[PDB]
Parts: C-alpha cells; structure tokens; sequence
C-alpha cells in the first residue's frame, strides 16, 4: 500500500508529540553539540552517497532516520535516566539523542539499498530502544567507561545492523548487483562525509567528557589516533590492491577507524603515542576487513553489509573495547577490568539479539521492500531526474 | 619510457608505514601531555583544521579527472604534516608538551604545505608529496628559528610569514617538475572548499594573537576585507577573461585576496575602512594579475605570490605608523623568500629522482594513475 | 643466469649485450616468471630497435604472458606508439584477446593513448570485441572520461 | 553594455568604504560560534540550496556569494545608522549577526527570481531590499516592540513577499508554461542537499543568536531543534502523500524540511514547550509541502508570479504561520507583549515587503542591466565560462 509510509511517519510523529507533552520540560557545550550534529547529518549522510544510483535515498533517509531518532532517543534515554518521571532537556540530552541517531545510522549502513523508508522508521524505533537500554546498562549498572562509545554506539550499531542484514538476506544479491557500484562524482560526494567525520570526531569523543583533564585528553587522543589512522589506512589500501592503487572504499571509511578504536580510551591517560598506536592498528584492521572479511561475510556467511560498517564500526569498536580493557590493566584508568569486558560483551550481545528481533519484524512483506532487481535504486522511492 | 604507471605496491606502503612508525617512536620518546576556555581555545584549532582538510582539500578538486587525488592527498598530507610539525616545533623551540595551542600551530605549519601543494597537485604521486611535506615543514621551521635567533622574535610568532613562504616554495617546486581541464561538478565542489576557506579565514588571521582586543580587531578586519575582495573578484573577473565571462576558477582563488592582503597587519589596522581599502586593492591586484601574469605554471599560485608580497609591503607601510625597523623588516622578508626559494629548489630536485616512480608527463591530472577503477586491464 | 641477463638487457634496451647473449646461444624465446619474453619487455620499454632485432631473430610474434598479453597488448597499454607501429608492420594480430578478453584497442582506449587508438582503428581493430565484463573500448573510454578517445571511437565507427 | 556590472560593483564598494570610514568604528567570543554557524548558513546553506538547477549551479552559488558579501557591508551601515540615528557607532558581534540576517533576507528574495536576472540586477536588489528590510525590522523591534527573535515575520515572510513582488513585476510570458533549463539533475540535487542540511543543522544558532543570554537563548535552541525534527517527518510524509505513486520529491525534501525552523522563529524564545515547537514544526512541514504541490502551480500559471525556488512555500507561508503562532502564544500567556503588536508586525512585514518589492522590481525591469533573454534563463553560460564537461 502506497499510504503505509506517510501513515507510519505521521503516527510516529504524533506519538513523539504526545510523549514530549507528557514527559519533557525545559551553553558551553553547544559548539561541541553542533560538531556532533554535523557528523550525524552531513558526515554519515554523505558518507553513504557512494552508491551510483542511491544518493537521494542515502542522504535523505539519513536525514529522516536521524530526525526521528533524535526525538525518540530523547524520550527513551530521558525516561531511563528519570525512571519514568518528567525530565528537563539540556544540551547533554541533545548530544545523547544525536548519539542514538548515529547508532541507527551505523546500522542503516549495513542494510543500505535493500530496505524501504518504512522499514527504516521501524528500525529506528526498535533499535533506539535496544541501544538506550544497553547504554544504560553500561553506564549505570556496569559503570564502565566508554566515553567515545566504541562499544555502545559503534560496535552495537555495527552488529545490530549485521543481524538485521542477516535476517534480510537475499540469495539473489550474494554474488553482487549491477546497481551496487560507485561512480566517480559519487565517490567525490562521499569524501565530503568522510572529511566532516574526520574533522569533527574529536568533538564526538569529548562532547560529554568530564570537563577538565578528561575532556582535553579525549580531544587530543582522538585527534592523534585519527592522524595515525589516515597514514595506515592509505598504506594498507595500497598494500592490498593490485599495483598499489588506492581504493576509494578504504580512503572513505578506514581513515575514520581511529576515531572508533580510540573511543573507549579517549579520556584515559594513554598518551598521544598510545592513541597513535591505536589509530594505526585501527586503520590496518579496517582496510583488512574491507578487503578480506566483507567478501567472506557476504558470500559464505550470507551477511551482506553494503557500506562495510563491520570494518569501520564493528571491528574497530571491538578493538576499542579491548584497548579499554588493556588500558585498565595498565592502570591508565580506575574502572574495573571485568566491567569493561562485561560492557563489551553486553554491547555485542544485545546488539545481535535486538537486531535479530528487529530484522524478523522488518522481514514481514508489509513495508514496501524493493525487489532484488530494484535494490540500490533511488527510483523505487524517489522521483529521479532525467540526467546526472 | 612506459606511460603505464609502475607498481607502487611496495614503495608507498613501506614509505608510509615506516613514516608512521618513526613518528610514533619519536612521540613516545619526546612528547608529553598537558580549563574554563578549553572549548573556546579548541574551536580556533578546529577552524584551522576545517580550512586545512575541507577548504584546501576541495579547493584544488576543480580538475576534470583529478578530484579524488586532490581531496584524498590533501587529507594524507595534513595527517602527516601535523604530526611532523608537532615534533619539529618541539625540537627547534626548546621535551615537547602537547597542548591544543601546539596542535593549532602545527596545523598552521601543515596548511603552509597544503597551499604549496596546489602548485604541484596533478603532477606528483603520494610519495613525492610525503617528501614535500617533510622538507617544507622542516624548512619553515628552520626559517622561523633563524628569524628568532637573528631578529629576536618568538619562534611561534614568526609563523606569520607562512603565506609568503608557502606561495614561493610551491612555485619553485612546480618550476622544477617535468612539463605537461575543468568540469562543472568538480567546479562546484571546489566552490564548497573555497567558501569554507573564505568563511573561516578570520581564524587564520588570529591564531597566534594572545590578547582579546587584537583578536577581535584582526577578525573584524579580515571579515570586512574578505567581503570587499569577493565583490571585486566576481565583478572584475569579466574584465580579465578573453570571453568577458566570470571564471569560476579565478573566483575560487580571488575570493581570499583581501584575507592574504590583511593577513600580517589586521591586528594593526585600526579602523574597518582601511581594511576595506586593502581588500579592494587586493581584489584589483588579483584582476590585474589574472590579466597580465599569463603573458609573462599555475596562474592563481602566481597571483597569490604577489598578494602575499603585497601583504608584507602593507605590513611595512603600517608598522612605521604604529627607518631602521623598515630595514629589519625588509631583511626578514628577504630572508623568508630566499629560504622559501632555496628549499623549494632542493625539494624539486629531490622530487625529480627516479625512485619516486612519478607519473609520466602524458598522465598528469589523472586519478587513474593512483586509484583503482573497475573494468580496467591491470599489469602486463 | 645467461637468460636472465638477456632479459635484463632487453628491458634496459642494451641491444649490444642482448645480441652478444644471443650469439653465445641464449634462447630467443626465453621468458621471466611473468611470461614476458624479450619482445614483451622490449615492447614495454619502447625499445624499437630491440623489437626489430628480436623479430629478425625468429621470436614468436603472438606469444602471450600468463595474463594472456601479446607484445602488442603490452605496447598498447604502455603507450609505445612507434613500437605498436613496428609490431603491426611485422604482422601483429591487432584483434587478439587476453584471458579477461581485453584487446589492444581496449588497452589503448583505457589508458587514453590516442595515437595508438588511431593506428589500431586504421589497421582494422574492431571496437566491438567486448571483454568478459561486457565492456567495449568506447565504454571504458567513457568511464574514464577519455573524451578525445571517445570522440575518435564514435567518429570512426 | 559590458562594464555595467564591474562599474556598479566598484562604485558600490567605494561607497561602502566611504560610509564605513564616516560612520563605523571598532560578549564577542561568547556569541562568535553562533555567528559562525549563521555565516555558514548564509554562504553555504542558501548558496548551495539553490544549485538544484541543472545548468545554473555557478550562478546560484556565486551570485549568492556576491549578494551576501555586499549585503553584510550594506546591512551593517544601514542597520547601524538606524540604531544610532545618524551618529558614528561601534560594531560588535551583534552588528555582524544582524548584517548576515539582512543578507539572508536578500537571499530569500533572490530565490524567487533565480535564473531570470543578471548579477547587476542582484546588486541593485540587494541595495534596495536591505533598506526596506532594515526599516521594517526597526519598526517591528522599536516602535511596535514585538517579539520576533527567529524573524519568521521580519526575515522570512518579508523576504518571500518582497521576492514574489519583484518576480511578478519581472514576469515573463514566455516562462509561464515552464522552461527546458528549469530542471534539476542528480548531482545538482545532491549539492542542493548540502545546502539544505547545513541550513537544517545550524538553524538553532540562527534563531538563538540574538536571544537574551540564559533561559531565552536555550529555549530558542531547543525549540528550533525539535521543531525542525518534527518538520522532517511531516515533510517526508506529505511529499509521499501528494506525489504520483508515493515517490518522494527532492524539491520537498530540500525545502519543506526547513519550514519548521522558519515557522518556530517568532515563538523560538517563548515558553511554548518542546511539544508546542513540534506541533508548529509538524504543521510547517505539511503547509510547505502542500504549497509546493498546489500553490506554486497556481501562483505561476494563474497569478503570473513565477517563484523559481518556491520561497513562498518555505519562507512565505511558514513565515505567516510563525507570526500567527506568536499571536496565539501571547494569547496563551506564553509571552509578554501584546497580541495587537504581534499582529501589527505581521501586517507591516508583509505590506512593506510587497510595496518595496514592487518599486524595486520596477527599477530592475528597466532594459539596462543585461538580464537574460527568455531562451537563456536558468543558464550559467550567459555570465559564466561553463566547462564543456559536466
Ligand atoms: C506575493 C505578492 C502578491 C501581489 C503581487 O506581488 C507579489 O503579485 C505580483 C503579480 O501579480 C504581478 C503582476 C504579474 C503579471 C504582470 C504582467 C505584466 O505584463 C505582461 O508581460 C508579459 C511579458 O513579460 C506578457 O507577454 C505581456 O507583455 C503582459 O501581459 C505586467 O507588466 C506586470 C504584471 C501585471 C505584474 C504587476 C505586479 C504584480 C501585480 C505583483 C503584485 C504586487
Ligand atoms: C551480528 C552477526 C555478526 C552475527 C549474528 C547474526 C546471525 C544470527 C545471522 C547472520 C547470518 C544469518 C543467516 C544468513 C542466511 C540465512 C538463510 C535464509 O534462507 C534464512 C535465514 C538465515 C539462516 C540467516 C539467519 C540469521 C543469521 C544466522
Ligand atoms: C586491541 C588489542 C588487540 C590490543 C592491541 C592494542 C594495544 C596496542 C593498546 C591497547 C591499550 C594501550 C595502552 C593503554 C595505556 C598505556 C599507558 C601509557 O602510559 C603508555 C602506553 C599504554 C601502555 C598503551 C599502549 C598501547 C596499548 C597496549
């Protein structure tokens, strides 16, 4: 039914309005919030525009998903923190709502080009519930330190999206798709998202960091991790390609793995050289993931990941969690090691279980899912111009 | 010789990974860590970073088939240059305490290289640009150190000469390279880069200004000079083009004109009308350079070189108002240009070495030389 | 080791050393690990005299590498127009296909080697021999934005 | 003739230099980040939003840069002269922000006449429109003393109506049934999305920059944030509802998603609650999409008003909805200030916009500014060197 999407959008928005009326009441961090905002809406949105015939869906559904997600995440996270009571909206609420949007967008990267906007609304709602509850578990029960959210945003989003993509597996797409390909100017547009993510990641990892030494450390460590990651991502992209050519997939994504991998340790006293080591390993891991593990996942494990979010958010997120465990073992922070391990395990496990449930809901033939031939094509859901 | 690029599958990874390993080791051995205005101070460095990666990265993306290389190589160059600049600034200005301020200064050092690279982009591969980054950051550091030793200025404050050093270093390196265009969509992406440069340039004109009043006045002067310069460049472009049309490529560079013109004196300009006068004169010089220099390789780089020189000249014309100091400032400028040209010649001679596996002159301005594309025959 | 030295001489264009090695008894049809014989490397590096001399010495013209590339494929990809001319003069097949299905015209078109494209078309190169991927020289020239090559390809037809 | 556009631009610049010299002299760092966001909105947001036209990208972004760069200077002079009543004045970050707001008003008007005017015409429109806009906002803020912190009425409605009046005066019979160049392209629409997203992201700074520090500024930010969020959902929904086979239209997604930021402008610093901001944002997106679908064809084919970017659907109608919301919010007791003065502000904004736009369009109509022929409308090649390659 063509009216499923507008009805769902309007009903969800009315529910948001009623919840805000029931539960919500009314400046130094506002610039950091705006940096995070740019990463959410321009960073991810344009990062996903590499697909030659899916640019409209990538950027626009990014906008739609994130707009819904910030409202719903505001509500869910606020109710969790208030234990069902009314709560006030600060700058921190806005930053955390943007983080919930980022988690959903990471998951979206796994199923990009194979889902409808209606499916993405449903996924936003369910995934934000699961993500918020895991994040509450990590912050308040375990009391683990994950300031950059390597486990709670990146690893969670990656493995949730992978579980959904696994449930939504299409046998017809295992060997590839004519539409699943980049274009020259499309890769150019994707570099815009890459550059904004790279530029503003230090604000991402430090926005809610405790003011003072922890926030300064978050900024500096994130910056140097990303600087090292750029060099290693370029080097390993050249290393794994015929005749040393550079691969735009690698330069668009693996250059950001430093931001993900240093997230758990960002506010810890790991020193710039420690942050650089983490970034270097992350760039390497991301490029190797894109080159060797994504084909393995798609063909043998039947888990197709359109944007290779496992290589940017999943494996580097796991690496960041492991780095947090090790850093605790070296005294770099006062948090328990067992709680870091528990946070990593809970993030991955909750992501997988919730992703399976959500994908089982998304698998119902009621959401206008594209046919196999029409995957990665804007024209299913958009009026497409007649020339490029 | 073969016009087909030689495999860099061993050169480039070994070079980049050895560089990053060396940088990590040096950071481990020589760098060390360490309030109310943390976010305020961070935002200036973030503006510089945006201007470096987005601004300069996309500004040179206008080429028909070299946009990927421009953007991505600019990112790689920034990542290398900031780490190296941290180490070099520490070594020549004392262990290295890493602060947000030191990151900001290192970013400025990196942007000097990024501006210089515009003269050579499309004619070099990544390894050559690594060499250029290392040598140029080192040469700028040496120039600042020599100025500090001779004229008793601060090492960090001598980074004011960055625009004139960058313009002349890039020109010399370009002059050394073997001897050899636009599209609509890359032109629009380059406009995005140019706009971010134009918008955040006031942050270039006051990173190094400690006091608030000087920062405020410098920002105001840069903003108004830039406004005047954009209007002169778009309006006067029609005059400096054979077909009487506005040139997008000309606009991309000429928008900055007033920024560079007031770069080294905006803290000394006491009223906005004078900054606007300098912006107008910078724009008019930009039109004149576009129209005249080609008769006498990159034209925008050449006009920038005049504009940086114009900027020092107006700094001299002003510093007296606020003649031995004139002699000292002319000597400082001459030493800056001399070192820029000499280190640029050395860099160009190094870049010409065979081991870099540089692109064939028939293959300049092509992403296909450096990037993977589908449905291509590969190898032999 | 003599064969290796002969192959190195062919790569470097040291015609005197290669001729001395051949006189000493070095096999003309020797090839390196990649299957590039002396004619293949001579074509790579654009050593016209080496090509002419090797052709005089009864080197197989249509011997292919492991990639399936003949001397003409290598010359076209390398952009050695003079070598392509000599190879065709000596009867090089201009419509030979590699394992992937690339023709010399496809390689010239992909690498924006306009003069090679000119000569191959003027010598009967068929611009409809597609690759296993289904791509034609016109298609790959369009993909890479080689606009002069595309214009000439459509003009010749 | 040939040197009209360069001569007018230099004569205007020399005038600005003289006026600054005669009248202008030299909290800042607290508000500077918000000013930076506003600056990005002016030059990247509006500039790239208009690059959807397939053959007009250069003119869109570049003439946007020319209009805004001139407008910040001219608006500084005019607004400061009005505030000082003809005396020398100092300039701070607020003068910067207000001048950028005046530039934004001109850019909104430019969206109506986009593709049918020359750079010379845009210089003239900038100079005249900033005067009309500055006088109206002085009336609204100082005489009526109405509350318009987000400028639904003084910027958005004013700019929209001034642009429509100029577009109607400049009406071309040839363009009523469309134009082959009035058409988007894939990558042009992606560039337009760059513009849209920067406007959408930085609108809270836009609506809160001049708000009183403390509760009012924070309320402006929060209200704008959630209003824009709700507007996205409704704009997507109604773009699906009104289009053939439910397909989304990039015109709607590029423009109607900002209607929430426009419509919450007047009430932005008022205590309407986050739920109140969302209801306005949800209504704004609805109204903007319906305007694009149904009213733009009516305005163009029947009223002889051709609005290239549909600024009436983003800035005009949502502007009026925001002014109306402010009157209702005063009746609710959400805000001090009278219902009558909020209503007087809406009336004066619209009336001064249409009157000034009509007189400005009469000046622009004169056949002296090198405006394009009907055939060459929406074509960069009239004024720019266009690359052969797309
Ligand atoms: C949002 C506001 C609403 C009110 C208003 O502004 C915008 O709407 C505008 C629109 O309605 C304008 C009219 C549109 C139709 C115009 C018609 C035009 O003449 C026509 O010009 C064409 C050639 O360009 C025809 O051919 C033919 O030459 C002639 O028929 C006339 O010269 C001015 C005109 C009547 C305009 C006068 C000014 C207006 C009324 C404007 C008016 C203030
Ligand atoms: C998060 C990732 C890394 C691991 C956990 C996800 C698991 C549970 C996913 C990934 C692979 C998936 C399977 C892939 C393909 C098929 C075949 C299909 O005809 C039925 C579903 C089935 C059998 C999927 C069920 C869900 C699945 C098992
Ligand atoms: C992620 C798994 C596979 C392990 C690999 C990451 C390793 C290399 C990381 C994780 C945590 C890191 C450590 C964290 C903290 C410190 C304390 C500091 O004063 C010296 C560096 C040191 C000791 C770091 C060195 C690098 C390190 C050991």
């Amino acid at each position: 039914m063509r009216f499923t999407f507008p009805l769902m959008a309007i009903v969800l928005e009315i529910a948001m309005i009623v919840l805000f009326g029931l539960f919500v009441e009314y400046f130094e961090l506002y610039p950091l919030f705006q940096d995070v905002h740019v990463m959410i809406f321009v960073g991810f949105g344009f990062l996903m525009t590499f697909l030659k015939k899916y640019g409209f869906s990538s950027v626009g559904i990014n906008l739609l998903v994130a707009a819904l997600g910030l409202q719903w995440g505001t509500i869910v996270q606020g109710i969790l923190q208030s234990q069902g009571q009314k709560f006030n909206i600060g700058i921190k609420n806005m930053i955390n709502a943007d983080f919930s949007a980022a988690t959903v967008l990471i998951s979206f990267g796994a199923v990009l080009g194979k889902t409808s906007p209606t499916q993405m609304l449903i996924m936003t709602i369910l995934e934000i519930v699961f993500f918020a509850h895991n994040e509450y578990l990590v912050s308040e029960i375990f009391k683990a330190s994950d300031i950059g959210a390597s486990m709670t945003i990146h690893a969670f989003g990656a493995y949730f999206g992978l579980a959904v993509a696994g449930i939504l597996y299409r046998s017809g797409l295992r060997k590839g798709h004519e539409n699943e390909e980049s274009a020259y100017y499309s890769d150019l547009f994707a570099m815009i998202g890459t550059l904004f993510l790279w530029m503003f990641w230090p604000s991402f990892n430090s926005a809610i960091a405790e003011p003072g030494d922890k926030q300064c450390r978050a900024i500096v460590n994130t910056y140097f991790s990303l600087a090292a990651c750029v060099l290693t991502a370029f080097a390993f992209s050249s290393l794994v390609e015929h005749r040393g050519k550079l691969n735009m997939v690698h330069i668009q994504n693996a250059t950001l793995a430093g931001g993900v991998a240093v997230g758990t340790c960002a506010d810890m006293a790991i020193h710039p050289f420690g942050s650089m080591i983490i970034g270097s390993i992350a760039g390497m891991v991301s490029v190797l993931g894109y080159k060797f593990l994504t084909p393995l996942f798609t063909t043998k494990l039947r888990i197709h990941d359109t944007c290779g979010v496992h290589n940017l958010h999943g494996l580097p997120g796991v690496v960041g969690g492991l780095a947090g465990i090790v850093a605790v073992a070296m005294g770099a922070s006062n948090t328990s090691m067992a709680m870091q391990a528990a946070a990593l395990g809970s993030s991955i496990g909750t992501a997988v279980v919730g992703g399976l449930m959500t994908g089982l809901i998304l698998k119902l033939p009621l959401w206008g899912q594209p046919s196999d031939q029409n995957c990665y094509d804007d024209s299913v859901y958009w009026k497409v111009p007649k020339t490029r | 010789s073969s016009k087909y690029p030689r495999s860099v599958r061993r050169c480039l990874p070994l070079w980049a990974l050895t560089l990053e390993a060396a940088l990590i080791l040096l950071f481990y051995f020589f760098t060390h860590y360490d309030q109310k205005g943390l976010v305020a101070s961070y935002q200036v460095g973030q503006d510089l970073t945006v201007m470096a990666a987005l601004g300069l990265g996309f500004l040179t993306s206008n080429f028909r088939r070299h946009s990927w290389s421009s953007v991505a190589f600019n990112l790689f160059m920034l990542a290398l240059g900031v780490q190296w600049a941290i180490l070099l600034d520490g070594f020549l200005s004392q262990k290295v305490v890493i602060t947000l301020f030191s990151i900001r200064l290192a970013t400025m050092s990196a942007m000097s290289v990024l501006i210089s690279a515009g003269a050579v982009l499309g004619k070099v591969n990544l390894a050559q640009l690594v060499v250029m980054v290392l040598v140029e950051v080192t040469a700028l550091g040496t120039l600042r150190m020599v100025i500090s030793n001779i004229f008793n200025t601060d090492y960090h404050m001598n980074l004011r000469h960055f625009y004139v050093f960058a313009a002349y270093f890039g020109l010399t390196v370009a002059w050394c390279l073997p001897k050899p265009q636009r599209a609509t969509i890359p032109s629009l992406s380059a406009m995005l880069g140019a706009l971010f440069l134009w918008m955040f340039w006031p942050s270039v004109n006051s990173p190094l200004l400690r006091s608030p009043i000087q920062r405020k006045n410098a920002m105001f002067n840069t903003y108004y000079a830039l406004a005047v310069s954009v209007v002169t460049a778009i309006s006067g472009s029609s005059l400096a083009h054979p077909q009487r049309k506005i040139s997008m490529t000309y606009v991309h560079s000429a928008v900055l004109a007033g920024g560079v013109a007031v770069g080294t004196s905006c803290h000394l300009i006491p009223s906005p009308w004078l900054a606007m006068v300098l912006g107008l004169v910078a724009g008019l010089i930009s039109i004149g350079g576009a129209k005249c220099l080609p008769v006498c390789i990159s034209v925008m780089h050449s006009i920038f070189s005049l504009l940086g020189l114009l900027g020092e000249i107006t700094y001299i014309v002003l510093l007296v108002l606020h003649g031995f100091q004139v002699l000292l400032s002319i000597g400082e400028l001459s030493l800056a240009i001399v070192i820029a040209l000499t280190s640029g010649l050395l860099t160009g001679l190094l870049l010409n070495l065979k081991i870099w596996k540089a692109p064939h002159v028939a293959k300049y301005f092509d992403d296909q030389v450096f990037w993977k594309f589908p449905h291509l025959a590969v190898g032999f | 080791d003599a064969a290796t030295s002969f192959l190195r001489a062919a790569r470097s264009g040291n015609l005197d050393k290669a001729l001395d090695h051949l006189r000493n008894g070095v096999d003309i049809n020797t090839c390196n690990q990649n299957g590039l014989n002396g004619l293949h490397l001579a074509s790579k590096e654009g050593h016209v005299k080496m090509v002419v001399e090797l052709l005089h010495k009864e080197i197989i013209l249509e011997t292919t590498t492991k990639k399936g590339n003949t001397a003409l494929h290598i010359a076209a990809l390398a952009g050695q127009d003079e070598v392509v001319r000599e190879l065709v003069n000596y009867g090089a097949n201009v419509n030979a296909q590699s394992q992937k299905g690339f023709t010399p015209l496809y390689m010239a078109a992909q690498e924006n080697h306009l003069e090679v494209v000119k000569f191959l078309l003027e010598n009967g190169a068929n611009q409809n021999v597609a690759t296993e991927d289904g791509f034609t020289p016109l298609a790959v020239a369009l993909q890479q934005g080689h606009e002069n090559v595309v214009a000439h390809l459509i003009n010749y037809g």
